């Protein structure tokens, strides 16, 4: 095999373990902290809540007697009611938004390009397993070897590993669909397909079948202590 | 290079066997002037012994010092057997002036004086005598002595009196003497006297007090004398008046003496009657008185402080011939009266055994109360130099070995190192409490070990004269010095590990096969390589010259490797040769094959290795020495290894080199010297089946030939007479695109030839040794270690010098990245492994594999001896020594700290939206 320095253990594998880890809890948390909720004016949320509850009573109107339930498409989707007929209407953002969805992804390759030039020259680890020769260029970044076996790799890609494996741990330690990774706005059209596919529904109430179904079996009782 | 001067490598500047040493200077001006017989010269400090001025001139005779002078600060000196005359300066370190003369076999130097003072050189050759100015070296006149054509010229004299008297002997004959004059040169006198008893006058007759013709007669056991300024017949005083005899089948000197040439000599001399016995003898017109008789001494020297002059004498403590200790104490007698000086003893040990003072030179000088202080450099018998101080305190001032400076064969060492599952569980649980124990109380031969990357190794050093040192590959101390008895200079060495340290049971053990020239005997001296002393086990006695040996991979018991030796008879003795070993070499015995390369009648045999022990003819081949002479045999070097079998050729297909470990790499030279019709022939044959792979002849070259083999390519390098400039000539050995035989390669089953790409650049300056960059596992590129006259040592990439390199890029090569083919090769400065240690004389280039895979040990021996690293890979393995500690570091805790605060950020920020 090979006798490496050992100090390229204490210098520049570890090193890189933790500079990936602590980027990605730094990266999290300077997104938490960008993060900051667009005011929205009372139409806006309005409009949306009653397409939800539109959306929630075409999902669950089963529950429901026909009546009520043919009396809610009435209001929503009719001309006699007005309802889904009278309801309608270098920038900043633009720049915001496009820099926020970059910084997910251009710090990490800054970063890794930065660790190329810092830590050139060196063989970090053996890949335990026979990569083929045509990965040598990217691998092997910094060395000027020729019949090395690919398995051996240079502190470029050794971080891009690391920062490959770790996502999972950020779920785990940090919380669930953590943001450390690499991976309505128009109402009348959305009034329009809320009015067809509402059209398209049907009812059914699913109580016309409960009482027969409940008969069948008696009433679960133990455990009333 | 990289500006780190200092921080691996090492040199030692070494110069020969004292041939010719000056010790008269000024008291301030502490300065040596020697001229060894490695053609040197140079200048010594004398308070430490180092080299001021060093000049080394051409390594053949043509250049070797043939007769040094001092006078006042310039030293002169004749080279070339009295062809060329030169002054150089002892101050600044620099000719003074040159001068060629003329034919004739020199046979005599020295000054002449006008009135007082000394201003002219006399210089006699067998046939005529010069005179040459001082100031300018301007030839003053030239006379051809009378009937030199049958005489021969021994000494020059002259003095104040404005003559030179010029003395030749004919052996077993008459004599004859030339007076001349300094003005002129002609011819004022000449005289000859009958001397049937005498033989030579250098060696056994000298002169002393006014000009007084001195020779010793053994044959009547006398003194013939002849007043040379008066006389014209020799007089003979007999020793026995004197109560002195002669040795018996020696011959006995007289050592004379003469403070300033323009002043008579001494009326004192030295009279060498027998070996360890000497006389100190005073004439004073036609009779001589015994000054005093030193016996059992070994040497004597004489100096002059101005005004008297005074003798040292050499004697040990106590005789035991030899001596029982070697204590040597040099003693100071006036010569005026034969008085032994008071409190002038000075009283030395020679470290070695087996070796005695050969040279002495002492220096002497006027303390502060009028006492002659002095000093004396010594040569032993083992080409070593010692300066001693008169002063009880450090009596050896600076012990030098001049002996390695002709190193014949040196070996880089390795330093020594620094049923039930509960038994297992138990023992290494019992090993971490001891780990832990030794963590926690943390809270030089005697001590060497190996390093962690085994970067530092110990060099096992072989030199001509006989002598063994261990020398640390860091800082170039030596470890342990050994000296082999009865060395002749010629003789052919061989050193072999038997048995590394990795065998701590067992101790370390080297072999070296010594081979006398003339005798032809052999001889195997075991020894430990760590410590250097002899092992016990004893040495085959080789009885019949030998011609070969074999290093076997295969190990005895305790782990020595076992080596063959092939006698005249064409028998093998093996090594330990015991049972065991017996028994598997004589198992495995039909796959062992020797072959001899006789360059004499140029002939190459083949032998095999029978079961019973014995050789048989398997091939032979004859180069014709009528038309070529075998000049180098070099085959591929046996401790390597070859990482990549095939090569990538592009296309997404290999191209499979012709790993043959069989194959030697015989290169021989044209009989023909013509400048037009000269050639230089390589022949690839094998080790095994004898045949030849290849028989490249590239004509109108000349040698010679500095040719690396390695892994699969060869590079020599040659001179090339028809254009006048060096050229290299890579042949690298290709097989097909699939390989022949895989799983093993057998010399006997390769019916394929394999292909031979061949090209020759032009290197820009000459050459004097080479040798490829060898790593464990052959992973880091291969550099050939150019080594230039100049003493730099060039680091040529081997993949430069692809023969595939085509003359006009393509596809193929742009994919292959193949340089276009240019055939000069350039010795950019940037590429030296040595900065201006320069390595004079370059004698050959060692290179180590050592650990790690970037870094190739490097020793360049010749007649300095310089020791690095080198990185054929630029160190890719190693921590730069450039790191950002302090960058890195503070990144990191200036960062956990920023984690802290953000996430303590990100809390309040969500507390507050939460709250708002
Ligand atoms: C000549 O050789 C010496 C000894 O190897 C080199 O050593 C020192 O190098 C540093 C480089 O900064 C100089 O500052 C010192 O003055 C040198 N010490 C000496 C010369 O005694 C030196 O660098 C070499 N010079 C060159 C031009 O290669
Ligand atoms: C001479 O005596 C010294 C002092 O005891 C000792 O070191 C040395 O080995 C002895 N022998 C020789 C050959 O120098
Ligand atoms: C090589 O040659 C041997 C016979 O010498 C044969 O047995 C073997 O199969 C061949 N090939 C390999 C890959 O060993």
């Amino acid at each position: 095999e090979l006798l490496l320095d050992s100090n390229i253990r204490l210098w520049v594998v570890l090193p890189i373990v933790i500079i990936t880890f602590f980027v990605g809890m730094i990266r999290h948390y300077v997104s938490i902290l960008l993060q900051s909720d667009k005011k929205l004016t009372q139409e806006q949320v309005s409009d949306s809540q009653v397409l939800i509850r539109s959306r929630v009573l075409r999902e669950n109107g089963k529950y429901i007697p026909k009546q009520s339930f043919l009396t809610r498409k009435y209001y929503f989707n009719n001309p006699e009611d007005g309802f889904f007929k009278k309801t309608k209407r270098d920038p900043t953002m633009l720049t915001d938004m496009m820099k926020g969805n970059v910084t997910n992804v251009l710090p990490m390759i800054l970063i890794g390009g930065w660790i190329n030039m810092t830590f050139s020259g060196f063989v970090t680890t053996k890949v335990p397993f026979p990569l083929t020769l045509r990965f040598k260029p990217m691998l092997q970044q910094g060395i000027e070897l020729l019949t090395l076996d690919a398995s051996w790799v240079s502190s470029a890609s050794w971080y891009f590993l690391n920062v490959f494996g770790l996502r999972s741990i950020y779920s785990l330690i940090l919380g669930q669909d953590n943001a450390a990774d690499q991976s309505p706005a128009d109402t009348n059209k959305a009034f329009k397909t809320e009015w067809e596919a509402l059209e398209l529904t049907d009812h059914q109430w699913a109580l016309d079948d409960v009482e027969e179904e409940l008969m069948a079996k008696d009433l679960h009782f133990e455990g009333m202590f | 290079y990289e500006d780190q001067v200092g921080k691996f490598d090492w040199r030692q500047q070494y110069v020969g066997k004292v041939k010719f040493a000056s010790l008269e200077f000024s008291p301030g001006s502490k300065k040596l002037v020697v001229a060894t017989e490695k053609n040197v010269i140079a200048a010594l400090n004398s308070r430490t012994g180092e080299i001021l001025w060093r000049h080394v001139d051409k390594g053949t005779a043509e250049g070797a010092v043939d007769a040094m002078l001092l006078h006042g600060q310039d030293v002169i000196t004749v080279s070339n057997g009295g062809r060329i005359m030169r002054s150089w300066e002892t101050n600044i370190g620099g000719l003074n002036w040159e001068i060629t003369l003329d034919s004739g076999s020199f046979q005599a130097l020295g000054l002449v004086g006008l009135q007082e003072s000394v201003r002219y050189i006399a210089v006699l050759k067998k046939t005529t005598l010069a005179l040459h100015h001082l100031s300018s070296g301007h030839l003053k006149w030239v006379e051809h002595l009378p009937e030199s054509d049958s005489i021969h010229y021994q000494m020059v004299y002259s003095y104040g009196s404005g003559v030179v008297w010029a003395l030749g002997v004919v052996p077993f004959s008459h004599v004859n003497i030339v007076k001349f004059n300094v003005e002129d040169g002609e011819i004022v006198q000449q005289v000859r006297v009958s001397t049937p008893w005498l033989q030579h006058l250098s060696g056994a007759c000298g002169v002393v007090d006014e000009a007084v013709l001195v020779c010793p007669d053994p044959s009547s056991r006398s003194l013939q004398t002849l007043a040379l300024e008066t006389e014209w017949e020799l007089r003979q005083i007999p020793l026995q008046s004197l109560d002195l005899e002669f040795g018996s089948g020696f011959q006995p000197r007289v050592l004379p003496t003469q403070p300033n040439p323009v002043d008579a000599s001494r009326a004192q001399f030295f009279l060498h009657l027998s070996p360890s016995h000497y006389a100190l003898l005073q004439y004073h017109y036609g009779t001589l008185s015994l000054l005093k008789n030193f016996p059992q001494t070994a040497l004597v020297s004489f100096a002059t402080t101005g005004e008297k002059t005074v003798a040292a004498v050499m004697a040990c403590r106590n005789e035991v011939l030899a001596c029982f200790n070697q204590t040597y104490t040099i003693n100071l007698y006036l010569v005026e009266t034969g008085r032994r000086l008071l409190d002038t003893t000075i009283t030395f040990s020679l470290e070695q055994s087996g070796t005695r003072p050969e040279r002495l030179y002492i220096q002497v000088f006027l303390k502060k109360d009028d006492s002659v202080g002095y000093r004396a450099l010594v040569q032993t018998e083992d080409h070593l130099l010692l300066f001693l101080q008169q002063l009880a305190g450090k009596v050896v001032l600076w012990s030098r070995e001049e002996s390695l400076a002709e190193v014949v064969c040196l070996e880089m060492v390795d330093l020594p190192l620094t049923d039930g599952l509960l038994g297992m569980f138990l023992k290494r649980l019992s090993s971490q409490l001891i780990l832990l124990q030794a963590w926690t109380s943390h809270l030089n031969i005697d001590t060497l070990a190996r390093d962690e990357f085994n970067l530092q190794k110990m060099m096992v050093m072989v030199t001509a004269s006989g002598k063994l040192f261990g020398i640390e590959s860091s800082s170039g101390t030596i470890l342990w010095k050994q000296y082999l008895p009865n060395v002749k200079p010629d003789s052919s060495f061989k050193l072999m590990v038997q048995r590394t340290t990795a065998h701590f049971p067992h101790p370390p053990q080297c072999t070296l096969l010594v081979k006398d020239k003339e005798s032809g005997m052999s001889s195997l001296y075991v020894f430990n390589p760590i410590f250097g002393k002899w092992s016990q086990v004893a040495p085959p006695v080789l009885k019949r010259p030998i011609l070969q040996s074999l290093l076997l991979p295969v190990m005895d018991q305790d782990y020595a490797k076992v080596l063959l030796l092939i006698d005249d008879e064409y028998k093998v003795t093996a090594f330990p040769a015991t049972r065991n070993v017996l028994r598997q070499l004589h198992e495995l015995a039909p796959s062992i094959f020797f072959y001899l390369v006789d360059a004499e009648q140029g002939r190459l045999c083949g032998y095999r290795l029978r079961k019973d022990l014995t050789t048989e003819l398997s091939w032979e081949l004859t180069i014709p020495p009528e038309v070529q002479r075998i000049v180098k045999v070099k085959g591929k070097r046996s401790s390597e290894h070859v990482h990549s079998q095939g090569r990538v050729m592009g296309d997404r297909s290999v191209l499979y080199k012709s790993l043959n470990p069989n194959l030697l790499a015989v290169v021989t030279e044209s009989t023909d010297a013509h400048h037009e019709r000269t050639f230089i022939g390589i022949f690839l044959i094998d080790g095994v089946t004898g045949r030849i792979i290849h028989s490249s002849v590239q004509k109108k070259a000349k040698g010679p030939v500095h040719i690396v083999h390695s892994e699969n390519w060869v590079v020599y390098q040659y001179w090339n007479t028809k254009a006048r400039r060096n050229e290299f000539t890579v042949l690298e050995l290709y097989e097909g695109t699939e390989q022949y035989n895989a799983t093993a390669f057998s010399s006997l089953d390769r019916p394929q030839l394999p292909q031979v790409l061949q090209q020759s650049y032009i290197f820009p300056s000459s050459i004097s040794a080479m040798e490829a960059t060898i790593t464990e596992r052959g992973i880091t590129s291969r550099h050939l270690l150019i080594g230039l006259p100049s003493g730099a040592i060039l680091s040529l990439p081997k993949a430069l010098l692809d023969p595939r390199r085509p003359e006009i890029p393509t596809e193929q090569s742009r994919e292959e990245n193949l340089i276009p083919y240019s055939p000069d090769v350039q010795i950019h400065a940037e590429r030296f492994i040595n900065y201006n240690q320069t390595v004079s004389r370059m004698r050959g280039i060692y290179t180590a594999p050592s650990g790690l895979e970037s870094t190739c040990l490097v020793v360049a021996y010749g007649l300095d001896i310089y020791q690095t690293r080198v990185y054929p890979s630029k160190q890719f393995d190693v921590l730069k020594d450039d790191y950002d500690y302090v960058l890195i570091s503070s990144v990191l805790f200036g960062l956990v700290f920023a984690t802290m605060i953000t996430k303590r950020l990100a809390q309040v920020k969500l507390l507050n939206r939460a709250w708002r």
